[PDB]
RNA sequence: UUUCUAAUUUUUAUAUAUUGAAGUAAUAUGUAUUGAAUUGAAUAUUAAAAAUACAAAUUUAAUUUGUAAUUAAUAAAUCU
């Protein structure tokens, strides 16, 4: 799922393309074209730590 | 804190050295001058 | 030494018939109700298909 | 992250608390008038047994020799001793009830000296008449 | 039963009554009011009853 | 604050429907035929003839229920507010194009 | 850095959410014109025509259907 480098680049290409809080990262999830139009904001991995990803 | 705001008027307190120290008769108006001229002139114990 | 300083006012301070156009595309807050717009709930506009079709 | 520690009267402060408005009101008092009665009331302030001279003349020292007005013991202040604030130690206490006057050679200096007063917290002074106070000899 | 827990403030101010932390139990007065408003006005989004 | 922010929703429709109650009980009530149960039964007869008398109301009979209507009021305030925003384009592109003119 | 002492500079500083607004309706210059095998608001270019408000799309070989109908959602109130 192409990390849209800033959050602001996120665009809803399809009718079924909506936003979702996938663990503190605003992402776009679509039932249709499931990974084709999927976008995920750039942010730390869902389970990071203070010594590994600052 | 280390940026103290006070009247620096405070840091040379004249409580012990008023002109009745150097001019010992000034309330007596005769205005005599009996100062301690230098640390050098100290005659001794 | 020269010192540059403003003249005294004889007329209105902010220019009115001399104002330069705002400079940002004047798509007003009401043509695209993007934000900063407050409307009474009785007077909600433009729901011609949602909730103005049955107005009150 | 100022204005959190200091107030809004910080960074948004035009520390020019000297003359954004007073200078205007100085040219206001310039406009109206001063005349006999406007000195005659001051005459009563000379008639007041308490003798603190009301009007003051900010004029060059050669000028006053030519038309001496010092008769009622009025104060002769160099216009900078007013501007610089060196005159506040002799200036009325009632900033809101006192109105002295300011004589001057040409009425531009007078208002230019009375604005200095209104910068020093003074409220009423109509600020000029080089010729009236001589026509009001007192 | 007559026993009541005498407590001037609830021992757990973030307790929930739903499923999630944002379903909290104790709500700020300045939001309890904007809640009692919507439950007492027209409900043009969520059906009622 | 509760009974206030809901009064945005009802007092105006109440301030209205409490003025009609005034207009009703003042002008039409005196000349209102109280034998309605007979009157209705007359139209249930006029309908069993089919050629009955359903009459349409007139403006003067109808203007009793004339009220401040935010269905229109609130709407055409926006449109008029908007055709000023639509007005500030041709007057903007005329102003910008008027900045290229020398002094 | 004579020695005992006194002291005002401290491996402690504030991190962006409330709300998959998705019900509420047949139509009517009109499937404009041009270019087009075809195109009807959603091929291509062309875009300041109108009137009785809804031409920068999805959809279909075309249309109709069908999604959609410019809205409450105040982090500001410093936290010491
Ligand atoms: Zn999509």
């Amino acid at each position: 799922h192409p990390g849209l480098v800033p959050r602001d680049k996120l665009k809803l290409h399809c009718e079924f393309c909506r936003f979702h809080w996938v663990q503190d990262t605003l992402v776009v999830r679509c039932a249709a074209h499931p990974k084709e139009h999927n976008q995920r904001e750039i942010w730390l991995e869902p389970t990071w730590t203070w010594g590994k990803q600052q | 804190r280390y940026r103290l705001f006070h009247p620096v008027h405070q840091t040379v307190p004249f409580h012990f050295n008023p002109v009745q120290s150097i001019f010992p008769l000034i309330y007596e108006n005769n205005l005599l001058a009996k100062p301690r001229l230098s640390w050098k002139d100290y005659e001794g114990r | 030494e020269r010192y540059y300083a403003l003249p005294h006012l004889r007329g209105p301070s902010m220019p009115v018939q001399l104002a330069q156009p705002s400079g940002k595309y004047p798509s007003g807050k009401f043509t695209q109700m993007m934000e900063d717009v407050a409307i009474h709930p009785l007077q909600k506009p433009d729901a011609r298909y949602k909730h103005n079709m049955y107005p009150a | 992250n100022l204005n959190k520690r200091y107030g809004a009267p910080y960074v948004a402060k035009g520390y020019a608390s000297l003359d954004p408005r007073c200078s205007l009101d100085a040219y206001s008092s310039f406009q109206q008038t001063v005349t006999s009665a406007d000195m005659k009331k001051a005459l009563l302030s000379i008639d007041s047994t308490s003798s603190g001279a009301l009007v003051i003349d900010v004029r060059s020292e050669p000028e006053r020799r030519l038309r001496p007005l010092l008769s009622p013991a009025i104060v002769a202040l160099h216009p900078h001793d007013i501007l610089s604030g060196a005159a506040c130690p002799i200036l009325p206490s009632n900033k809101e009830r006192a109105e002295m006057f300011v004589v001057a050679s040409e009425a531009q200096r007078a208002v230019n000296a009375c604005t200095a007063l209104r910068r020093w917290g003074f409220s009423r002074v109509t600020a000029v008449s080089v010729d009236a106070v001589s026509e009001a000899i007192a | 039963v007559n026993e009541e827990g005498a407590k001037p403030m609830p021992r757990d101010m973030w307790a929930i009554w739903g499923w999630h932390r944002s379903e909290s139990k104790f709500i700020s007065r300045r939001d309890l009011i904007m809640q009692q408003v919507r439950a007492r006005v027209h409900s043009g989004k969520e059906l009622v009853g | 604050t509760i009974a206030d922010r809901v009064r945005r929703y009802t007092d105006i429709p109440e301030a209205s429907t409490e003025e009609v109650n005034q207009r009703w009980k003042e002008h039409v009530m005196p000349r209102l035929q109280t034998d309605l149960e007979y009157n209705l039964s007359h139209w249930k007869k006029q309908h069993r003839t089919g050629a009955g008398r359903p009459a349409p109301p007139t403006l003067n009979e109808y203007s009793l229920f004339s009220v401040p209507d935010h269905s229109s009021l609130g709407q055409d305030a926006i449109d008029m507010l908007r055709r000023r925003e639509a007005q500030r384009e041709e007057d903007w592109w005329r102003e910008r194009k008027g900045q290229l003119k020398p002094p």
